[PDB]
Formats: structure tokens, sequence, C-alpha cells
């Protein structure tokens, strides 16, 4: 079906810019014209307005006009909207967003791309440092085994963690990160498998930090 | 290129319109016709429109003297009638006078 | 600019329920109105369209009503799946704005915490920092404490929680304390213990471990 996919996750000083990028795919790109959302962390939506995807003229809502600004490239089926002059205000998720089928107005969002967070701080970012929660094999609490991960100290948010390459899903948290006072980020991923499985089953766990170009695998193990 | 009247709406190909009435909620592909929703609450449209949003009926003000003649409906917009003792000043219906 | 107001703010609902969830416009906004669901770690979803009609995917559940200034997002029998924020958004004149977005929880029977203690890692323990784990796993209420003890010290102040969402299938929550220390101290001392103190528990339970063990 219908696709948008969108630009990774960005680090910004106050007062530089940023662009992020939306690669829409499954729809002829200039027949209906590309929207902005901008969802505010924990907070409401805003609609930072649109463009036209055929003439190229953006519509743009007075609060985000002259900061925010829509640019794209029709030979890529690429939107873009790029920061200007970052203010920490502006830390926040942002989405391209599609529909109706024409380029017109239409404020019925029925294509959302997955969101990119734009972080602006001093801050540069430290890379996580990726541990072993160990299972006990002798403790079991509901006849499960719990093991994880501990992925201390990175800045930016956010992380990435899955497990086994994605295989293992159900019975995995993955908990909110916690800002601890050196400034730095930790979380911890855990999944509750059966004791059985403990010596037979080899478990992976996936992190993933894009703003420091880190991919680790951690092969929890008992004892 | 090309495109028949009351249908004419040309992107890639030939869309139609919207029937008075209804508005449009997207275009159409080169499988799918037009959306078209009928206009809403306070709402309407007398063209065959190629239009997002359609327009809210005429009002009557009484504060200006103003009855309602025929209450629009999505196809036509609200006949502006003047009060039942005053005289209208301009051929269908602003101003009201005595 | 429109005002959306989405009240109530929050609506804590048992399963198979109706649910009226509200949203009231300064201006009459005609029949532009658009409902959203949006599911914790996802993008929102497109629901309603135009104050009643149907969206291609969305379950059958779900059906919007209304005019001009007031109008409802309606779920016929609340799933536990439905577990999420709820938005609504106008069209009739620019800009566009949405709403409050009533949270939506699910209503379960109470559930005991499963508990685990996790001791700091061989290579956390080489960088000269020491991070003890205590994990709080699938429980309602979300309401729960947890005090951690070292060597039968209660300590207070050097552990962070956090817990997770509501889930999509079983209507709980978890949680994660964590308790740090600096290599030292927590080489100075021998036992390592987090005391739960949930709803669903009848006397404290606590989890623990002796270090070299």
């Amino acid at each position: 079906q219908i696709q948008l996919v969108q630009s990774g996750p960005e680090l910004k000083k106050p007062g530089e810019t940023v662009r992020i990028s939306c690669k829409a795919s499954g729809y002829a790109f200039t027949t209906t014209g590309m929207q902005w959302v901008q969802e505010m962390p924990g907070k409401g939506l805003k609609w930072i307005g649109w463009i036209n995807t055929h003439s190229g003229v953006p519509k743009y809502v007075e609060d985000f006009k002259g900061r925010f600004a829509f640019s794209l490239e029709t030979s890529a089926n690429t939107a873009y909207l790029q920061i200007s002059n970052l203010k920490n205000e502006d830390t926040a998720t942002y989405f391209c967003v599609r529909s109706g089928n024409g380029n017109y107005d239409l404020a019925y969002f029925a294509y959302w791309g997955q969101g990119t967070l734009v972080t602006v701080s001093a801050a540069s970012t430290k890379g996580p440092s990726v541990f072993p929660l160990a299972p006990s094999s002798k403790s079991t609490s509901g006849g499960t085994a719990a093991l994880g991960c501990l992925v201390k100290d990175y800045f930016p948010e956010p992380v990435t963690v899955s497990w086994n390459s994605g295989a293992l899903t159900s019975g995995v948290h993955t908990f909110p990160a916690v800002l601890q006072s050196s400034g730095l980020y930790s979380l911890s991923s855990v999944v509750t498998v059966p004791s059985s499985s403990l010596g037979t089953q080899t478990y992976i766990c996936n992190v993933n930090h894009k703003p420091s170009n880190t991919k680790v695998d951690k092969k929890v193990e008992p004892k | 290129t090309a495109c028949r009247e009351k249908q004419y709406l040309i992107n890639s190909q030939c869309c139609s319109l919207c029937q008075p009435g209804q508005k449009l909620v997207s275009d159409c592909t080169e499988f799918t016709e037009t959306e078209c929703l009928p206009c809403g609450e306070s709402e309407f449209l007398d063209t065959w429109n190629r239009e997002t949003h359609c327009h809210q009926h005429k009002y009557c003000d009484p504060n200006l003297g103003l009855r309602v003649q025929q209450k629009g409906t999505s196809e036509t917009d609200t006949i502006c009638t003047c009060e039942e003792g005053w005289h209208c000043t301009s051929e269908a219906c602003e101003s009201c006078v005595l | 600019d429109i005002v959306l107001t989405q009240s109530p703010a929050t609506l804590s609902v048992t399963p198979g329920d109706r649910v009226s969830l509200s949203c009231r416009a300064s201006q009459s906004i005609s029949d532009y109105l658009h409902w959203y669901q949006q599911k914790s770690h996802e993008s929102p979803r497109l629901l309603i369209k135009y104050a009643s009609h149907s969206i291609s995917g969305i379950p059958s559940r779900f059906s919007g009503s209304g005019s001009g200034s007031d109008f409802t997002l309606s779920i016929n029998s609340v799933e536990p799946e439905d577990v999420g924020i709820y938005y609504c958004q106008h069209g009739h004149s620019f800009p566009w704005t949405f709403g409050g977005g009533t949270k939506l929880e699910i209503k379960r029977t109470v559930a005991a915490p499963s508990v685990f203690i996790f001791p700091p890692s061989d290579e956390q323990l080489k960088s000269g920092t020491a991070s003890v784990v205590c994990l709080l796993n699938n429980f309602y209420p979300r309401e729960a404490k947890v005090q951690w003890k070292v060597d039968n010290a209660l300590q207070s102040g050097n552990s962070q929680e956090s817990v997770t969402e509501q889930d999509s299938k079983d209507s709980t929550y978890s949680l994660s304390s964590t308790l740090t220390l600096s290599k030292a101290d927590y080489e100075k001392h021998k036992v390592y213990a987090c005391e739960v103190t949930h709803q669903g528990l009848s006397s404290p339970v606590t989890k623990s471990f002796n270090r070299g063990e």
C-alpha cells in the first residue's frame, strides 16, 4: 500500500538548522500534496501547514511560518521540512502526512510517517554502554525466567531495542528511558521466557542508537 | 488532454465533479472515481464543483429585519425574506426599510 | 483560531462497555471533524472522517456522530487493545487544530507483579559504577511501592523508577527500579534487596541476592 518513510533522529544545538526528509511511495507523489504535523513530548498535535506537490507552493500556519519551511525533490518522491534558527521549544517529533487524494486542503490525515524526533541541545551525542541483566535459572517468579539489557549512559533519545533480531517479540518490555543527573539517558529491556529455555535458547538484544551510529548485540546468558 | 463538461476535472486523466450538494473529499485515480460527500449542517454548494469545502447559508440578520423565505438545502442557499412589516431595500435583499 | 475542547481529559473503562469520547468547538465547524487513535509507541491512525464517515480498516466498534459544535466518537464494545489517546481535529477554516486527547484507560482485575532482582554486570563493574535492577513484571493497578535495602539499610534517593504503558493484550503495567552505587559502595556491602508493596500482594515481597554468590 501507500507508505511514508522519514529521516533518522537528529540532535542540533540551539540557533542551528535541521532538515527532515519524507519518502512517499505507493502513489503519484504530485497528485497529493504533502503536509507536516508537530507532536510535542507528551502534549498535543499542531498542524505546521502544507505544500503543493505539483506547484511547490506552501501554506504555513502563522506560528510556524518564518522558521519552518517545506521543500521537495519530486524526482525522488521526497518532501522535506527544514527548521531554521532552532529554538529549545522545538524539541518535538515531526510527522509528514498525506490525504485526501487531491493537491488541496483536506484535514483528514489518512497516511502518517513514522516520526522524526528533533532534539535541540547544547549537549553532544554519547553512545550507550550495553550490559547484561542476567537470568537466575534457580530463581523463577511465575514459572518464568526474566532476563534483559541495560542501555546505560547515552544521549540523545531514542534507542531501538529488539530481541533475537526481532524474532523474540512477546513478553518483552523496553522501558521508558530515564535521564540521570549526568545528563545522559538510561533504560532497560526485559523479557520473560520459560525457565527450561535458559540452557537451550541463546538470547540477543539488538541495541541501536542512530544519533551516535551505535549498533550493539549483547548475548544476555545466565550465571 | 480533452474533458467533457460537468465532469471536467483533469490531472493525468478525466475525473468527474461533485453534484451540487456534495463537496470533494479525494481526487480520482487512474481507476477510482472522485470522492464527494454531501455538504454539512449549515452548508451548501449549487455548482458541479471540484471544491474542498461548501459555503455557509446567507443567515438573514434580524438586526437588519430579515425573515427566511426558503431555509436553504445542501444545493440552494437560504432565500432571504424581508420583515413581515418592512419592505426590502434592493432586488433580494441586504438592507430592509419602512 | 478554533478551539477543540476534548473532555473528559481521561476515562477509565472496563472492557465490553459502550464509550463516548466528546469534542466541542468554539465556532460551528459544520461536518469538518476527524478522529485519530494514537497507541503507545505508534503514530496516530485516522478512524473517522467528516464526523460520521467510516475509514477502510478501522474496526466496526468505532463510529462517530455530531454536527456544528458538539461531536462524539463512540466505541461500541471497548476492547483491551483500544487503550490509547483519542484526538479530534477540524477542517472548517485555516489553521487546523487538534484537541486534548481523552486518555482511555482499560479497567482490569487485581494482578500481582512478578518480582526480579538483577546484580550489576561483570563489565558494568569494571567501569566503576554499580547498577542493581528490580523488575515488577505485568501487574494491576499501576500504583505499587519499591524500597531498596543494602545490608538491611533502607536506601533513599539513589534509585529511579520508570513504568510501562498498559499492555494492549493483558491491560497490565510493568516497572523497573534501578539503584545505582559507586563500584566501591557495591564491593563494601553484601545483601541487595527490593521490597515490593502491591495491592495484589498480601504481604510485601522481598527478592534479594548476596554479592559474590
